[PDB]
């Protein structure tokens, strides 16, 4: 037969014209000679290369764009189109002899190859599938709203008989309904057989719901959602939370006795995707080279420091303590005895409008492993681990909670000031030990919390008081008080040059958003701040201790004459800490003395405004040296 | 003050404890300088040597 015969059709529907042997053996002969033939004018064939990357990286999924079959054959793009199952099942096999002439032995690795149609051109959204849509190809887009485990199906059927105990042939699993034999061929009885699962073969299943994306719905219809059956390659490609777009066959769930609850003869749908695409902190070699050639520039971390948060304008040391926090320091652990904790707490005590959030949601889209969580609010993880039973699976979980979901990573603690008791001795346990102990539902375990926490907070009515010392602005407690290593205070005090360029600022952001209208980039930025986190590891030499020792007496005789709350030692381990964690933006694998003078005046900057302003007014003088 | 003015309890659970370690900032350069040499060695690596 020939294309032209293959337009005309003689059967009843069009699934009964391609079940005919003669269209099916065409059919695959016309795949055949579209896989084999394609070229885009450019002396170059697209699916044979194809062909050639899935066999060299032994992978079961080919990309096959359906503009491509459309141009070189439009009437079997229709039949694709129209009635996608069985034909996508004559394209597996045409697939697989294309793979086979290319390597014969590749049969025996897989026996199965998937393809993957791209580049669907009607696109449907889940709130327009309709009763035209059934066993046809549909491309919709959502947002993945959970998804289970990976289960085994059946694919390859081995059973056993019962009376002679002969093991019977594989049979495939059709995946629309469940297979079944009535014959042994071997003692010829129709006994009860059984499926025994060593000599079965399974594929991987998945079952994900898919909501319509919230901000294309029409104002008064709530989202609408399907349910998606993703296959033994395609399981665990989309995580819940992202916007993923989904081409599939459309067809009908099929369930005993229907619903009774309706009363009307009524099923439910399900999508089989046929391919998922989705609308990552790896460095090459050239990567590396290109990390390489911008550490050595000498002011690199001031870029980093103007690279923190491009929509947030002004905020130079709460910058420079996000950049901190980011790049982090080392911990160790002399002799396995003494441990010494190596990320950097930072504290943003701000009024309010002083966009501290907008600083917490940048540093979740930056970091690798971030956190998100608040005290007030409900819709979020929570600080506390727990022992915690599902209503209907039934089922008790451990939630390590968000210090232990944030080890070795960052939290970020939105609202740290209205915290409830135990989520602040969950913080109190993270920061002290970096591990959270639970004894609940016999469950009597240890979790490492060796996260660093940014949190953000406000201050006691509404306003800081400078003349107040900082304890009597929060509800805070000495002891959560001192574990932050920077404590940045910020405060919207009334300046004119400072409101007009803050406004200007607001006002053209504004208008560069309206629908009818030497910082490093963001994407090299993340991989940067991944890099220098996994691979730096900086370590300070014997012969700076003359120094540091020396500022240290000096900030803590100046402390005692002043009579503020006293510089202890972990202002000196902070002083260190944010020394290595400075170094880490040269990717450098020593500490040196500018590096260690910025540490300094970062915890001096940190340390004096803080105080009661007769406090400040004295500190500002007497560590002028330090401050420069 | 008294130090049982300092504690945020009882004074009998003083008394209920074997011994207690009233630990001091003795706030002196001497002192000081030894404690900040002791901490740059823990983070040198000297110390673990
Ligand atoms: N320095 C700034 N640069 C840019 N935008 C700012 C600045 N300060 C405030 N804003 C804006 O003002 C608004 C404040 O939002 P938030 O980040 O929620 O403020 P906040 O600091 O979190 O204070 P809260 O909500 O009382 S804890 C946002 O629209 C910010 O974009
Ligand atoms: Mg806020
Ligand atoms: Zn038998």
């Amino acid at each position: 037969l020939t294309l032209e015969s293959l337009s005309n059709v003689k059967a009843n529907s069009y699934s009964e014209w391609i079940t005919q042997p003669n269209v099916s053996r065409t059919i695959a002969r016309e795949l055949k000679s579209f896989l084999l033939e394609y070229t885009d004018e450019t002396g170059r064939s697209v699916y044979g290369a194809r062909i050639r990357t899935l066999g060299e990286m032994n992978s079961e999924s080919l990309e096959v764009n359906y503009r491509h079959l459309a141009e070189s054959k439009a009437i079997l793009a229709l039949f694709l189109a129209k009635c996608p199952e069985e034909m996508l099942k004559i394209f597996d096999l045409v697939a697989m002899e294309a793979t086979e002439l290319h390597y014969p032995d590749y049969a025996r690795i897989h026996s199965e190859i998937h393809v993957r149609i791209s580049d669907f051109p009607t696109i449907y959204s889940l709130r327009e599938l309709r009763e035209s849509n059934l066993s046809s190809l549909v491309r919709v887009t959502g947002v993945v709203t959970r998804r289970t485990g990976v289960f085994p199906q059946l694919k390859y059927v081995k059973f056993n008989c019962l009376k002679c105990g002969s093991i019977l042939g594989p049979f495939f699993q059709d995946s629309n309904e469940e297979i079944r034999i009535s014959f042994c061929t071997n003692c010829k009885s129709k006994g009860p057989f059984r499926v025994n699962g060593e000599k079965t073969v399974y594929r991987n299943y998945q079952r994900v719901t898919l909501q319509e994306a919230p901000g294309t719905v029409p104002p008064g219809r709530l989202p609408r959602h399907r349910e998606v059956i993703l296959l033994a390659d395609l399981v665990d490609v989309s995580k819940p939370g992202e916007e993923v777009e989904v081409t599939g066959i459309y067809k009908n769930n099929y369930d005993g006795n229907l619903n009774a609850k309706n009363g009307f003869p009524v099923f439910a749908t399900i999508i089989e995707a046929n391919s998922i695409k989705r609308r990552v902190f790896s460095w090459t070699e050239e990567e590396e080279r290109e990390f390489r050639k911008i550490s050595r520039d000498r002011g690199i971390i001031d870029k980093i420091i103007s690279s923190m948060a491009p929509s947030i304008y002004g905020h130079r040391d709460i910058k420079t303590a996000v950049a901190c926090s980011l790049f982090g320091g080392v911990p160790k652990n002399v002799n396995g005895k003494h441990s010494i904790r190596g990320d950097i707490n930072v504290l943003l005590l701000g009024d309010p409008g002083t966009a501290k959030s907008q600083i917490l949601k940048y540093v979740e889209k930056t970091a690798h492993r971030a956190v998100f969580a608040t005290g007030q609010g409900a819709s979020a993880v929570g600080l506390t681990a727990s022992v915690r039973k599902d209503p209907i699976t039934k089922e008790w979980t451990l939630e390590g909670g968000a210090l232990v979901l944030a080890d070795k990573g960052v939290c970020l603690i939105d609202e740290f000031d209205k915290m409830n008791d135990q989520d602040r001795t969950s913080i109190h346990e993270a920061m002290e030990q970096q591990s959270i102990s639970i004894s609940k539902a016999g469950i009597v375990t240890t979790l490492q919390a060796r996260c660093s926490i940014i949190a953000a907070a406000n201050p006691n009515g509404g306003r800081y008081n400078s003349t107040l010392p900082l304890a009597q602005n929060v509800s805070l407690t000495e002891p959560i008080l001192s574990r932050f290593d920077i404590l940045c205070v910020v405060r919207d005090l009334v300046d004119e040059e400072a409101d007009e360029r803050l406004a200007t600022f607001v006002v053209d952001s504004h208008v560069r958003s309206h629908p009818e209208n030497s910082p490093i980039p963001q994407e090299l930025l993340m991989k940067y701040i991944h890099y220098a986190r996994t691979k730096i590891y900086p370590k300070l030499h014997q012969m700076d201790m003359d120094k540091v020792s020396r500022v240290y007496a000096d900030l803590r005789r100046e402390s005692i004459s002043t009579g503020s709350f006293p510089i202890t030692v972990r202002h000196l381990e902070s002083i260190l800490r944010i020394a290595e964690s400075f170094a880490k933006m040269r990717l450098s694998e020593f500490v040196s003395s500018y590096d260690l003078d910025r540490a300094i005046k970062v915890v001096v900057d940190s340390f004096v405004d803080a105080q009661k302003v007769s406090v400040r007014r004295q500190l500002r003088r007497s560590f002028a040296i330090y401050t420069l | 003050k008294s130090p049982g003015d300092n504690i945020d309890f009882q004074t009998t659970i003083l008394s209920r404890f074997d011994m207690i370690f009233i630990v001091k900032d003795d706030h002196n350069e001497e002192r000081d300088i030894s404690i900040a040499n002791h901490v740059i060695n823990i983070h040198t690596g000297n110390a673990n040597a």
